[PDB]
Order: C-alpha cells, then sequence, then structure tokens
C-alpha cells in the first residue's frame, strides 16, 4: 500500500529488494552490511537510508542494546533529511523514530519529532494524537490539553481524543466534566480507547459524583482483561499472585518484621511526634487528588526502594530499625512513610497502582472513636502499637471523625509471592 | 509525578530502553 520509492529509488528497486529480502529472512548483520553498501553508492536515497535504519533497529532488538538503538534513531532522522522524500516514507521513518525515542525515555526528543511530524502533515490527526500523548508522557498536561481542543474542535468524535481529554479533566479535577469525555471515547471503540486506564478514570469520577453506573464499567473492565477483578483494579500487575484484601502477619510470611514493628512501636511514635512538634514542614500534603475533604500529609523515609537521607536524619533510629527487612526497604513498588490524617477527612474510595505491594500501617496515635478504613467489602479500625495489613490494589477507603490527629506508620512490602528474580527486575513505581 | 497511593498518572512506571 504505502509508497515508499521516489523516482530514482524505482529505478533501484532490485538492489533495494535484495537488501529488505536478508532484513526479512533474519539475516540481520547481512542486511546492514547491504543497505550500508547502498547508502554509500546511493547516499541520496530514501528507501536505502530507511532500510539501514530498519536494520539498525532490528539489530538493536536482537542485541537489546540501547546505544544501536541510538543509532537507528538518527539514521531515521536522516531519511527525513534527504531529497525528494515521499510522504508516506517520511511519515513511517519519523513515526518510528519517535516511537523508539520513547522507548528509550528520551521523551523530549519524541515530542520535537511529534511536533514536526504534525508542522509536515498539518491534517493528519492522528499525528496531533500522537503529540498529545508526547505531552502526556513528560507530565505536561496543559499542551496536551490544548493539543486534545484543537483535535476535537475539528474531529468532534474522535474517540482517541475524547478518552485523553476525559482523562485530562478527571486529573485536573473537573470531576463531572470528564465522564461524557471517557463515557463516550470508550463507547466510539476507536483504536487506542480500550485501555483499563480510562475505565479506571470513567469508574472512579464515576463514584465521585455518586452514579450508581460505575461498577458496570469496573465489570465491562474486567471482562475486558484490564482489571483482575471490580474490586482489585490496579493497572501494574503480576498475574496470579495471591489476592485478598485483608492479611495477616503469617498469611505474609513477613511475621519478623511484624514482631519488630510491634514490639518496638513506641520509637517510632515518639519520632513521628518529634516531627510532628519541631519539624511539622516533612510532612507534606497528600497530592493525588485522593480527598474528598480533610488534612492528610505524609513523611516519607523511603520510596522506589531507596532512603531518604535527609527524612532519615529526622526518624534515625525509625530508619536504623527498618534497614534490617529489605522485604520492604528494596519494594521498589511502595514506599516507607509516616501519615498524619486530622477530623474531617474523608478519603475517595481508590486503588494504588500495583498489585506487587502489601500495605503494612502500625497504629501509633489512634482516638479511640471516629476512624476507619473500609478495604473491598470489609471495614477494620486500628489500634496503637499493632499492625494491620492490606492489599491496596483493591479499592479502599478512609474517614477520619474524631476529636484530634491520628498517626499512622505506612510500611509497604513486596507481595510474599513474587521471586526474588521478579524483586530485582520490576520496574519502579 | 509519581504513582504512590493512586494511578492518576498517564504512565507511573519510567522508560529506559533495553
Ligand atoms: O498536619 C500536620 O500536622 C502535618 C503537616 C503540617 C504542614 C504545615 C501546615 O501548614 C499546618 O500546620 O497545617
Ligand atoms: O494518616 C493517618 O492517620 C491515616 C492514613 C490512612 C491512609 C489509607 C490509605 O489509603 C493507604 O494507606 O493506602
Ligand atoms: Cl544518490
Ligand atoms: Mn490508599
Amino acid at each position: 500500500k504505502p509508497k515508499l520509492l521516489n523516482k530514482f529509488d524505482k529505478t533501484i528497486k532490485a538492489e533495494l529488494d535484495a537488501a529488505e529480502k536478508l532484513r526479512k529472512r533474519g539475516k540481520i548483520e547481512e542486511a546492514v552490511n547491504a543497505f550500508k553498501e547502498l547508502v554509500r553508492k546511493y547516499p541520496q536515497s530514501p528507501r536505502a537510508r530507511y532500510g539501514k535504519a530498519q536494520c539498525e533497529d532490528d539489530l538493536a532488538e536482537k542485541r537489546r542494546s540501547n546505544e544501536v538503538l541510538r543509532g537507528a534513531i538518527e539514521t531515521y532522522q536522516e531519511v527525513a533529511s534527504l531529497p525528494d522524500v515521499p510522504a508516506d516514507l517520511l511519515k513511517l521513518s519519523l513515526k518510528r523514530r519517535s516511537d523508539r525515542q520513547q522507548f528509550l525515555g528520551h521523551m523530549r526528543g519524541s515530542l520535537l519529532t511529534l511536533q514536526r511530524l504534525v508542522q509536515l502533515f498539518p491534517n493528519d490527526t492522528s499525528l496531533k494524537n500522537d503529540l498529545g500523548v508526547g505531552y502526556l508522557l513528560i507530565g505536561d498536561n496543559d499542551n496536551a490539553k490544548k493539543v486534545y481542543e484543537e483535535v476535537l474542535s475539528v474531529t468532534p468524535n474522535d474517540g482517541f481524543a475524547k478518552v485523553h481529554y476525559g482523562f485530562i479533566l478527571k486529573a485536573q479535577n473537573k470531576i463531572a466534566e470528564s465522564i461524557p469525555y471517557l463515557k463516550e471515547g470508550i463507547e466510539s471503540g476507536d483504536p487506542g480507547t480500550d485501555d483499563g486506564r480510562f475505565y479506571f478514570h470513567l469508574g472512579d469520577a464515576m463514584q465521585r459524583v455518586g452514579n450508581k453506573e460505575a461498577y458496570k464499567w469496573y465489570e465491562l473492565g474486567h471482562k475486558r482483561g484490564h482489571f483482575a477483578s471490580v474490586w482489585q483494579r490496579s493497572l501494574y500487575n503480576v498475574n496470579g499472585l495471591k489476592a485478598q484484601p485483608w492479611w495477616t502477619p503469617k498469611e505474609t510470611g513477613y511475621t519478623e518484621l511484624v514482631k519488630s514493628l510491634e514490639r518496638n512501636w513506641k520509637l517510632i511514635r515518639d519520632e513521628g511526634l518529634a516531627v510532628m512538634d519541631k519539624a511539622k514542614g516533612l510532612f507534606l500534603p497528600e497530592d493525588e487528588n485522593l480527598r474528598e475533604k480533610g488534612d492528610w500529609s505524609q513523611f516519607t523515609l523511603w520510596q522506589q526502594g531507596r532512603r531518604n537521607e535527609n527524612a532519615c536524619k529526622g526518624a534515625p533510629k525509625t530508619c536504623t530499625l527498618l534497614e534490617k527487612f529489605p522485604e520492604t526497604t528494596g519494594c521498589r513498588r511502595g514506599q516507607i512513610k509516616y501519615s498524619i490524617m486530622h477530623p474531617g477527612t474523608h478519603v475517595w474510595p481508590h486503588t494504588g497502582p500495583t498489585n506487587c505491594r502489601l500495605r503494612m500501617h502500625l497504629g501509633l496515635v489512634i482516638p479511640k472513636e471516629g476512624c476507619k478504613i473500609r478495604c473491598a467489602n470489609e471495614t477494620k479500625t486500628w489500634e496503637e502499637g499493632k499492625v494491620l495489613i492490606f492489599d491496596d490494589s483493591f479499592e479502599h477507603e478512609v474517614w477520619q471523625d474524631a476529636s484530634s490527629f491520628q498517626l499512622i506508620f505506612i510500611v509497604d512490602v513486596w507481595h510474599p509471592e513474587l521471586t526474588p528474580q521478579q524483586r530485582r527486575s520490576l520496574p519502579a513505581i | 509525578g509519581k504513582c504512590k497511593d493512586g494511578l492518576g498518572e498517564y504512565t507511573c512506571t519510567s522508560l529506559e530502553g533495553f
């Protein structure tokens, strides 16, 4: 279908085809040499240059080499600098360049490539949608929003644009506004809309506004393979890990960690209160839009498996105690942190991002009335000096209606069924 | 922006190639 050959390339099609046959037969090293010779003999040939880039791309997959891929990324750009490049080939080459820049984490680089694509192909809506994803991947939600607004003003029923616009509105706490965009977008069935992120956030926006249709979307998201269940809606999962909302210490196997937290809970409490009293700005406000109302702040000692040295200056004995327990200090998908929540707080039903951790809570200052936590269908309370353990990839919800503050210590552990290999290899969250 | 307690970011992991 695509027209990749300019006038001159059509005259050398036999040599170009021979080289591409070598790549398709998996003879990647012979194919790079064949296209390198064609680039030498025919330095202005766009098809020869694209073949070299594609072979380098395949070679980077074979060798699993970022450096080889950076070479391919440069050659794809070279294609676009040559004279007379057919439009289909220019679009293929820069699109793959951007895609590979993203694979490498070169998000600013990918963004420049996508901006260039939109300038070169000003009527191609899918390229603007791709540029919007570029902005979202670098956290620039304001520019992503402007991009999807432009797309929607030309093509108002583009479902990819609607679900991404809906995602942005929801992230900005424009909850009611986000619902029709997320809903219509998923309903379009357009490519790219069948995505657990959009089911997750449509259901959640619905819950926040009191729309009882929420769980029908969770059910559909489960049927479509996006969620382990309607209750457990995390999106960064390892399939097959034991799934239950509440755990006992013995079920986790981390009984030595739990005994240490419970034997030594007063030191952990006292260091948290000293920060409250003398260094309270180390407690940072919860910043993931999880509160309906109230005040909730957290003081983090470890995140992504990395000790915060300045924070541990503020709780040195607690950090010394916890460093004996790599099941939590090396949990690169969880945190170790103090949490303070005050009366008048309600935390929306929500889900953490991953089924790869379990969340321990050690009670430190627990008012006798008014504090409770629901996980899935079961609500519990805390006790001073005692650990509760739940899987926060299940929907959970908290109310603080006491007459004084609540302080807990949160300790994430690797899910116990994860092998050491997985604990080494899983990307941090 | 990291996904610490929730799932609010467009992606929660970092991209580092192979
Ligand atoms: O709520 C807490 O005690 C921990 C967070 C304190 C942040 C400083 C502040 O503005 C306040 O006093 O609220
Ligand atoms: O700060 C406090 O005293 C209470 C904090 C409860 C947070 C529950 C939750 O959603 C989680 O830990 O994932
Ligand atoms: Cl030439
Ligand atoms: Mn939570």
